[PDB]
């Protein structure tokens, strides 16, 4: 399946944030927002939530009815969707895409809601969305990935096990907020480990993209599949106007499929490399940045996008190109006992034999997610890295 | 005992449990609890005060709390007439309304096991929540409206009348000890600056902030309004905002487990 | 024109939080319905526990008086008030939203 | 117990780490394979073991009502202020090899 999108129907998606009615200006706040994304469909330096809603967007033109719901999530928690704008003077709404939608000639539609201080309900009711129309794409937010476990028991009873219990499917994205940036022990874990811990039988797909365009790729993949279960993806915050992180226009029309592995952009020669680092998240571009400030062309630092299932032939291939690798480690901000690290440690040694054996590099296992001071945060990410380079 | 989210917890700390400014300057510190006394200027009486530890998961202290009020009246064994330890629960409007821990945990308020006495509920009703309005967080007339279904009064006070604020704290704390039940008290008042340090909040609501931006502040309002209508002189109007100076001048300164073997 | 039509057991209704978290999303702009019939099968008791230990309301329902909603609490045994209930509930519902 | 995660994960696993606050509540939580269906046979022994470390928490199935009473006397009279999560059974209530 090809999930890229013209090089004519990017350019309409960008110029719909151009197209604003009569009389109808942005904060200026706003603006400068609105502008990059007009600019970008050309230059580039698209940032993750313009790679969102090119997702989300260009499935609404194909004709499908997207709703995505959360606290705060038509400007976005971290100021950074603006979906719908208002106008200072007037308090009129735009939602550019939608407008867009409804204009292609397929009864498309893009539905964005704030929805009440709840996860239990929240959660609960876009669930159902999914179950009552199954060709509509369904997406619910969380402020923060942490706050989903007051929503315990819809991931339990009807996300996880449903079709295995009732032969009921559904396709309910999950966009859950996490990273360790020091923001606390509520504002850190979306608790990978315990998702991955419901997983078996291929019953959702769970994913920590690192690039705007992979983002793109994988709920294009869900949605244009018949694959129907549901996508968990650990959103991030930081890395959302992270300048490394932004995709370039090729990234969105050339660029066929989704990747599962992103081997490392920085290798000279591949047969001086004796070390391989393995990473989820925005853990990487940290590594990337040291390796680049040291000069260590023996190190190869490989992005494992798509957690389960695990996509063990293509780290085999990465793994296989790299002869002279003598150890391989595993590298994530997450406690011992926290991270994709309990999940890996078990399943990755049987599904490649030949591989050494790994060794962990994380923070130390604890009762809770994150500390709660900031400084101690920003010392156990230096212990961190250097542990990893020595 | 009080329970309460992160939004004014340290003035809470500073000018309700009494902690030293020493004490509280070293986010810890918004999530820990604390112990302090009240004595009050027109009376003989004491009252110890203390605050709750809580996550940033909005309303799960209010079960928490509850069962410490409990504990410490079944410590003390007062019978049916006691109830000495007040539950004096904090909230925000869209948390208040939104999640259904809270009317889960006020039906636990007349159960033989959970009945403290009844609870003071606050409701910091500052008519937003992040960037959302009422009409996306509530099906309810007003934010308090649980009360109804518990049989419970509710006052709604303006938070720019600091006399009638003052008044239904007190009818609110009379109820209480009369008959046992909980109280509702939705302080109508408005977040005069963003969620949080990097947000324009006129992006999504600037009719709102119209009305907010450059008003006067409850403090000088009340001023002004009594140096009006004749309560207060001009000489002792001077005093009262000499002395809004001196209280800042003064605070700004402020810097001189084993297992069991055997 | 979809008709929500969800049944309760009185301790279940009462007790647990989810209940009343739902029912606030009833006017929401994106979580509107035009209204849900509620039937709770109030059998005065659950499990082995009376309504003195599951509840602090005087009737199972009193959630609908936070939401503004009528309440028609009727005798489980005169099916004729029974079936004249269900019409009334469900006028009220198309006429109100 | 899932619909008290919150509790579970943010007061109960985490409270010693994250303020110094103690607890020493016991959870009681029926646990067994005995053909109930999916949410009459497990209390997710797997999520709780997830949250320990540290020595966070004491996490026990016992099999003897003997050393649940030995379990339960050992808990209440140390001074290790902690937590105790315990499996308890349904139909081992009633076996008499028990
Ligand atoms: C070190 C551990 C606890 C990680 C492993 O314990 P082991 O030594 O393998 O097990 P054992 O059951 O013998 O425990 C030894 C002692 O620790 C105590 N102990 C172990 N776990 C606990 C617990 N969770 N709570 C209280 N006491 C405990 C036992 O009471 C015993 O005391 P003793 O010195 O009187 O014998
Ligand atoms: C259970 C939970 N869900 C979500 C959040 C994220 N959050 C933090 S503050 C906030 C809004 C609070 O609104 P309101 O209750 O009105 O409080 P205010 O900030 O206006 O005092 C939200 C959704 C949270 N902290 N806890
Ligand atoms: C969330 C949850 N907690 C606990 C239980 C256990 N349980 C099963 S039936 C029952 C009592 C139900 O009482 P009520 O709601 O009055 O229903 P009735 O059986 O009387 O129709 C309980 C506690 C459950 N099934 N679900
Ligand atoms: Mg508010
Ligand atoms: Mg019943």
């Amino acid at each position: 399946l090809e999930t890229n999108i013209s090089r004519e129907e990017l350019l309409e998606l960008g110029q719909a944030f151009a197209n604003t009615p009569e009389g109808f200006n942005y904060h200026p706040r706003v603006a400068p927002v609105a502008k990059k994304r007009v600019s970008s469909v050309t230059e580039g330096g698209i940032d993750w939530a313009w790679g969102e809603l090119l997702a989300f967007g260009s499935l609404a033109n194909s004709g499908r009815l997207v709703r995505l719901a959360g606290e705060d999530s038509r400007r976005g928690t971290f100021t950074q969707r603006h979906a719908v704008a208002i106008d200072p003077a007037t308090a009129e709404e735009f939602n550019p895409l939608h407008e867009l939608a409804q204009s292609k000639g397929n009864n498309g539609k893009f539905l964005v809601y704030n929805s009440a201080l709840t996860e239990y309900a929240g959660m609960g009711f876009e669930y159902g969305y999914s179950v009552g129309n199954e060709d509509s794409i369904v997406a619910w937010e969380a402020q923060f990935g942490d706050f989903a476990n007051g929503a315990q028991t819809i991931i339990d009873e009807y996300v996880s096990s449903g079709e295995a219990k009732w032969g009921q499917t559904s396709k309910l994205i999950l966009l859950l907020p996490h990273g360790y940036e020091g923001q606390g022990p509520d504002h850190s874990s979306a608790r990978i480990e315990r998702f991955l811990q419901l997983c078996a039988e291929g019953s959702m797909t769970v994913a920590q993209p690192s690039t705007p365009a992979n983002h793109f790729h994988l709920l294009r993949r869900h949605a244009l599949s018949d694959l129907k279960r549901p996508l968990v993806i650990f959103t991030p915050k930081s890395m959302l106007r992270n300048k490394a992180a932004a995709s370039a226009p090729e990234d969105f029309t050339e660029v066929t499929k989704f990747q599962s592995v992103i081997n490392d952009p920085n290798v000279a020669d591949a047969a001086k490399v004796k070390k391989v680092m393995l990473v989820s998240g925005k853990l990487y571009y940290e590594l990337a940045k040291r390796k680049e400030k040291d000069g260590r062309d023996d190190i190869a630092i490989v992005r494992i996008e798509m957690l389960h299932p695990i996509p063990f032939n293509r780290i085999s291939e990465a793994l296989a190109g790299y002869p002279n690798a003598e150890e391989v480690l595993f590298v994530q901000d997450e406690p011992a006992n926290q991270g994709p690290w309990p999940f890996y440690q078990e399943h990755l040694p049987e599904l490649i034999p030949n591989m050494p054996k790994m060794r962990r590099v994380s923070r130390r296992a604890q009762s809770s997610t994150a500390t709660g001071v900031a400084k101690v945060h920003q010392l156990e990410e230096k212990q961190l890295i250097d542990e990893a380079f020595e | 005992v009080i329970g309460m989210p992160h939004r004014g917890r340290l003035n809470v700390l500073f000018n309700i449990v009494g902690k030293p400014l020493a004490s509280i300057f070293n986010d810890v510190k918004y999530h820990l609890g604390s112990e302090g006394q009240h004595l009050q200027m027109f009376g003989d009486g004491e009252i110890k005060v203390s605050l709750t530890a809580n996550p940033s998961h909005l309303e799960a202290v209010n079960p928490v709390m509850e069962g410490i009020v409990r504990a410490k009246q079944d410590y003390l064994d007062k019978g049916v007439d006691g109830k000495t330890v007040v539950p004096l629960l904090l909230h925000g409007d869209a948390a208040f309304a939104g999640l259904g821990i809270v009317p889960e945990t006020i039906n636990l308020a007349k159960l033989r096991g959970y009945d403290v006495g009844g609870t003071i509920h606050i409701v910091v009703n500052n008519q937003i929540g992040f960037t959302t309005t009422p009409d996306s967080s509530r099906s309810m007339h007003y934010a308090t409206d649980y009360a109804k279904a518990f049989g419970c009064p509710v006052f709604h006070v303006n938070g720019d009348d600091p006399e009638a604020v003052v008044w239904v704290g007190q009818l609110a704390t009379e109820y209480r000890r009369r008959f046992g039940k909980d109280v509702f008290i939705d302080l109508v008042c408005y977040r005069l600056r963003g969620h949080n340090e990097a947000d324009d909040p006129s992006m999504t609501q600037p009719k709102m902030y119209e009305l907010i931006t450059g008003r006067e502040t409850v403090r000088a309002q009340y001023t002004e309004d009594l140096l009006g209508r004749g309560d207060l002189s001009n000489e002792d109007a001077e005093a009262v905002v000499r002395d809004f100076h001196d209280q800042m001048e003064s605070v700004f300164n402020e810097v001189k487990q084993k297992l069991p073997h055997g």
